[PDB]
DNA sequence: GCACGTGCTAGCACGTGC
DNA sequence: TGCGAAATTCCATGACA
DNA sequence: ATTGTCATGGAATTTCGCA
DNA sequence: GCACGTGCTAGCACGTGC
DNA sequence: TGCGAAATTCCATGACA
DNA sequence: ATTGTCATGGAATTTCGCA
C-alpha cells in the first residue's frame, strides 16, 4: 500500500554475553527499518529491566509505531508487555526458531555482527568506549540497494563525519 | 589683569561685547550686565574657578555653569567647564551613560541541522534524586533539544552528556557562554579530537546565547506546570519535557523542530500525515525547500539617541562585579577592532586585549 | 453521530458548509478538505479531544490548534480551545502577560515646604564607625534633604531622628514604603502624637517613593566620587553631603533647594547674591510668585498595547518571592475599587482587602 | 547700607549650670538676627568641644557669614577660631562686662531664658525632653516690632503648629 | 592554598502574629 | 463581483539569563 | 576574538462561503 | 518561639592562576 | 530687518529601588 | 486604602551682537 517510512517500525534484538567490558556483557541492537539507522545500547543482563531503561532513553528522541523481535524472555514477558502499551506501541514476533525481518535489516544487523567482532579481536577487552564510533560508522555506512547512508535518510543531510 | 588692561582703555578685545561697560572696584574688574554686576577673574584664575564650582557637588554642565555664573562672567564659559569635566577622573567614572546602545542585529539562522549547537546550564534547583542541574543543548536550524540531569555543572559531567549525544551526529560548531566548565583546557582537547570548533559569547552577556536561554523558559515554564501543587521533584519529568517541547508547533513557523530535523512525525500524539502517499525521497526533497524558506526577522530601528562604534574612540567598560559605594565604570580605553556594530575588541585596564558587547560600553563624554 | 446523521443524510446544518462532501468511513465521520481528509469528531467528544492536545506541552492558542487539525476539523475549533483555555489553572498562574501597564500619573508636586515628607532607608553599607545604615527624609516641595546615620533600620532610630529633626517645624504628612519600622504600633502612635497624617506606598513599588528613592542616587553618586581610591568610611561625609546637595541647581528648575526653602543663598560658595537690595519682604514675597510657578511634566503616551482596570474586572496579583519552579501569578480575584487609573483595591486570595499597583497585577486572559 | 537678611549673623551663648537632666547641665543659644528664629542644643559643659559639635550641626543646614557672643571662654579660645576660619565665618565680640546684641534679640534671649526657667519651676527635673517644644514655641511666637512670625520670616509660610 | 574571573541563586533585618 | 463571517496573520510584551 | 529569541493573545487584515 | 510579610544585599560553584 | 555665533532649552536614558 | 523622578550631555532651537 503506503511507502515505507522511518519510525514506521523499528527491529530489536541482544547480543551476548561478550568480554566484561567496564562491568558490561551485553548489547541492545535497534535498526529502523527504512532508513536502516541504528542505536547501540550496553547492558549488563538480557533482561526486560535493561530493556526499559534503554528504550526509554530512545523513545523521548523519536517513537515507533511497532516493534519486531524474536521470542527471546525479554520481549515476551508481560511487564515489557505493558510498556509497549502505554506508549501506543505495537508488538510484532517472529516465529520461534525461523528469525524474519527483511532483506536490508539482516544485512545491516549482520555487519554490527561483524564490525563488534572485529574490535573483539583488535581492542578486545574494554569494547564499552569504543560503541560510539561503532554507531557512527554503521550509520554512514552507504547502502548498495538505495544510493544514501542511514543518516541522510533520517535527516535529509550529508554527514560532517563522512566514511 | 593682562588684556583686562587694553578693555578698560576701551580697546576691542575679540569676544567680548562693546556695547556693554566695564570697569575697575575694590581691585577687580567688572561688567554690567542685565542680570547685574559680574567680576571678569583673569584668564589664569579661570581653570581654579570652574574647578572650584565643581568639586562643591561634582554637578555637570548646567548645574556647574550655574554656581560660577552668581558671581562672575567670561566669554564661553561653558568651553572652560567641559574642559575640566572631561578630565575630571571621578566624574567620568562614576556618571551614568544618556546614550542607548545601537540597535540589534539577528543573526542569519544556521541552514542545516547540526552546524550550529547551543549550549547552557540551568540552576542549581531543588534537589531531585540527587540531582541539581540540568545541562541544555539546542541544535540552531531546528530548535530541537536534549536535556540531561547532572550533579554539578563542571566539564566532567558536560563530557559525558555530548557523548551520548554525539552518538547520533557530531556538530560543526558548538556555542556556549564563558562559564568556567565550557572554557576549561579539558574541554576545548574534547573538542579538539572531534573535530568541533568552539565558540564563546562576550562575557556578561546572555543575549548571545539567546537561543539556548529561550528554551531555558520554555523547559521552566512546562516544568512549573507540571509540578503545580505537588511537591518538586523533576529528575523524571525531563525526558517527559524533552519530548513534548520537541513536538510543538512554533506558530510563525508552523512547524515543530521534530519536523524541521526529521520531516515526519513519529509516534507521537496528534501525528502529521499530510506527506503520506509520497516515498521518503519526495519528503526529503520537500524537507530542503521548507528549511530554505523559514521566516527570519530584521533588525529593529535605531533609538534616536544611540551611539555605534568606531576605532580609535574613548570607551569604557562596565565594572563587572563592583562593591557598594564603588564606581560602575573602568577608566577609559581605546577602541582597536570593530568586529560588527555591536562588538568590539579594546585594549583594557591590564591591559589586555579583550572582545566586549557593546552593551558594556559607554562613549567617553567630551 | 447526533447531528451527523443529518449531514451524510444531505441536510444542512448551520455552520457547516455544503459545497464539500462528508461522509462515513471506518466507523467515524469525515470529510474532503484542501488540506487533505479529516474527522469530524462528535461534540460531545470534542471538549475531550481539545483538552487531550492542550495537556501535551500546555500550548496556547495556536500552537494547540494546529495539533488537532492534524486529525480533526469542525466548526469554530478555536471557540473551543480558548474555552479551555479560560479554564485551565495552570496555564493561567504560571503563563506571562503580554500587555502593557497604563502610563505613569505624575502627581502634582506639594504646594508649600512641610506639606509632604517623604522617607526611606539606605543600606546595609559598609560598616563606618560602628553605623550601617542611613535614614533619608526629602521634603516634597523643596527637595530639600537631611541625612541621619543610624545602627539599625528600626522605629527606634527612626523615632529619635525625626525628633531631632522636627524641632525646625512639623510637617502634614509623611509618606513611607511599608517598610517594617515605618509600619509599626509604635511609629503610627508617634505620628498621632503629633498630628501628622501617615501615608503608605502600595507594597513592591519603589516608584511609589520615586522622590526620595531618587534622591538616594544622588547621595550614593556623590558618596562614591569622594571615595575614589580611599577605604569607605562615609560616615563622616554625611554632613558634606547634605549641605552640597542642599544647594544644588536642578537645571530645569534653575533653583537650588535651599533657594525653594528660604528664599536666599547662605554664607556657602558662590552664593546669588541677585536679590541684594530687597527688603526680606520683598523676597518672601518673590519666593511665593516662584513656588507657584515651578516646571511640571505632564503624563506619557499610552503603550499601544497597555490595558486599563475596571470594576468587577479579572486580574491576578503577581506572588511577592515564589519559589523555584512555582508559579509566579496568584489564583485570579475581582477589582473591588479603582482608586486611580493605575492604583486598585482587590479582594485577594486570603481573602482580605489590598490595595496594589496595578504594576503588580495581569488581565486574566479569556 | 543694603537691608539685614537672614544668614548675615547669627548670636550664641550659653546658660547653666542647671539641674542634672538626663546627664547635661547646659545649653546653647543660637538666635538668627533678622529672623528671631531659634535652636536650641543641650550640652554637659561650656566648653570648645561641645561648641563645635552642636554647631557642626548647625551649619550642615545653613552658614552664618558672621558670629557675635560675649567674652566666654569657648568662644575666645584659638581652637573656635582655627574652626569659624575653615568655613568663612567672620567673627565679633562684645567688649567685657557690656553685652550687646540686637533690640530683637536682647527680647528673644530674655524669653528662652524666661520660658526655660518656667519648666524649670513646672517640670523642674527633666527638661532634656522638652527643648524640642520650647524650640517651636520660640520659632512661632509672634513678634511685636515685625508683623510676622521667625517661621514666617525664615520659610515664608505659615506654619503647621500655631501658638 | 587562596584570589580571580565567569556563571548562577540564595539570605539577613525588622516588627507582629500564634 | 460583493458582502458578512470566519479563518489566518500581525506584532508588542516579557522571561530566559 | 563576534552577533537576542520566540510563545503568547487581542488587533488588524485576509480569505472564504455563498449568490 | 518560629513563620510571615515587607524591605534590602549578600553568597556559592567551577576551573586556573601564583 | 537679517546674519552667523553664541547662549539657552529640549528630552531620551538610566539608576534609585 | 492611592500616584515615578530628575541629573545628565549631545541635539535642536532661541536669542543676541552687530550693522
Ligand atoms: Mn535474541
Ligand atoms: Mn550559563
Ligand atoms: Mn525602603
Ligand atoms: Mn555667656
Ligand atoms: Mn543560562
Ligand atoms: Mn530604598
Ligand atoms: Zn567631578
Ligand atoms: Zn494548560
Amino acid at each position: 500500500d503506503r511507502p515505507q517510512k522511518p519510525f514506521d517500525k523499528f527491529f530489536i534484538d541482544y547480543i551476548g554475553p561478550l568480554p566484561p567490558s567496564q562491568g558490561y556483557l551485553y548489547v541492545l541492537v535497534v535498526v529502523d527499518g527504512m532508513t536502516g539507522f541504528t542505536w547501540l545500547y550496553p547492558t549488563k543482563a538480557p533482561s526486560t529491566s535493561a530493556t526499559v531503561k534503554s528504550l526509554n532513553v530512545l523513545t523521548s528522541i523519536a517513537i515507533p509505531k511497532v516493534i519486531h523481535s524474536d521470542q527471546g524472555a525479554a520481549f515476551t514477558s508481560s511487564t515489557f508487555a505493558e510498556w509497549a502499551k502505554e506508549r501506543g506501541i505495537h508488538l510484532e514476533f517472529s516465529t520461534p526458531y525461523h528469525p524474519q525481518s527483511s532483506g536490508k535489516v539482516e544485512r545491516k544487523n549482520s555487519d554490527i555482527k561483524r564490525l563488534l567482532t572485529k574490535l573483539l579481536v583488535g581492542r578486545p577487552t574494554k569494547w564499552y568506549d569504543l560503541l560510539p564510533v561503532v554507531q557512527l560508522a554503521l550509520n554512514n555506512t552507504y547502502s548498495p540497494v538505495l544510493k544514501y547512508t542511514p543518516h541522510q535518510l533520517l535527516f535529509g543531510i550529508d554527514s560532517n563525519t563522512p566514511f | 589683569d593682562a588684556e583686562l588692561d587694553q578693555l578698560l582703555q576701551g580697546h576691542y578685545i575679540k569676544g567680548y561685547p562693546k556695547q556693554y561697560t566695564y570697569f575697575l572696584e575694590d581691585g577687580k574688574v567688572k561688567v554690567s550686565r542685565p542680570e547685574g554686576v559680574k567680576i571678569i577673574p583673569p584668564q589664569s584664575d579661570r581653570q581654579k574657578i570652574v574647578l572650584q564650582a565643581h568639586n562643591l557637588a561634582h554637578t555637570g554642565r548646567e548645574a556647574t555653569l550655574l554656581k560660577i555664573a552668581n558671581l562672575y562672567w567670561w566669554p564661553n564659559m561653558r568651553k572652560d567647564v567641559v574642559k575640566q569635566l572631561g578630565r575630571c577622573q571621578q566624574c567620568l567614572i562614576t556618571n551614568a551613560s544618556n546614550k542607548a546602545s545601537g540597535p540589534i542585529l539577528r543573526p542569519d539562522r544556521p541552514q542545516k541541522p547540526f552546524d550550529k549547537f547551543f549550549i547552557d546550564y540551568i540552576g542549581p534547583l531543588p534537589p531531585s534524586q540527587g540531582y541539581l542541574y540540568v545541562l541544555v543543548v539546542v541544535d540552531g536550524m531546528t530548535g530541537f533539544t536534549w536535556l540531561y540531569p547532572t550533579k554539578a555543572p563542571s566539564t566532567s559531567a558536560t563530557v559525558k552528556s555530548l557523548n551520548v549525544l554525539t552518538s547520533i551526529a557530531i556538530p560543526k560548531v558548538i556555542h556556549s557562554d564563558q562559564g568556567a566548565a565550557f572554557t576549561s583546557s579539558t574541554f576545548a582537547e574534547w573538542a579538539k579530537e572531534r573535530g568541533i570548533h568552539l565558540e564563546f559569547s562576550t562575557p556578561y552577556h546572555p543575549q548571545s546565547s539567546g537561543k539556548v536561554e529561550r528554551k531555558n523558559s520554555d523547559i521552566k515554564r512546562l516544568l512549573t506546570k507540571l509540578l503545580v501543587g505537588r511537591p518538586t521533584k523533576w529528575y523524571d519529568l525531563l525526558p517527559v519535557v524533552q519530548l513534548a517541547l520537541n513536538n510543538t508547533y512554533s506558530p510563525v513557523l508552523k512547524y515543530t523542530p521534530h519536523q524541521l530535523l526529521f520531516g515526519i512525525d513519529s509516534n507521537t500524539p496528534f501525528a502529521n500525515q499530510d506527506t503520506l502517499d509520497l516515498t521518503r525521497e519526495e519528503e526529503l526533497s520537500l524537507l530542503q525547500e521548507i528549511r530554505t524558506s523559514l521566516y527570519h526577522p530584521s533588525t529593529p530601528p535605531a533609538s534616536s539617541r544611540s551611539w555605534s562604534p568606531v576605532v580609535g574612540q574613548l570607551v569604557q567598560e562596565r565594572v563587572a562585579r563592583p562593591a557598594s559605594l564603588r564606581p560602575r565604570w573602568h577608566k577609559p580605553s581605546t577602541v582597536l577592532k570593530v568586529l560588527n556594530p555591536r562588538t568590539v575588541v579594546i585594549l583594557d585596564h591590564l591591559g589586555n586585549n579583550r572582545t566586549v558587547s557593546i552593551d558594556n560600553l559607554k562613549p567617553t563624554s567630551h
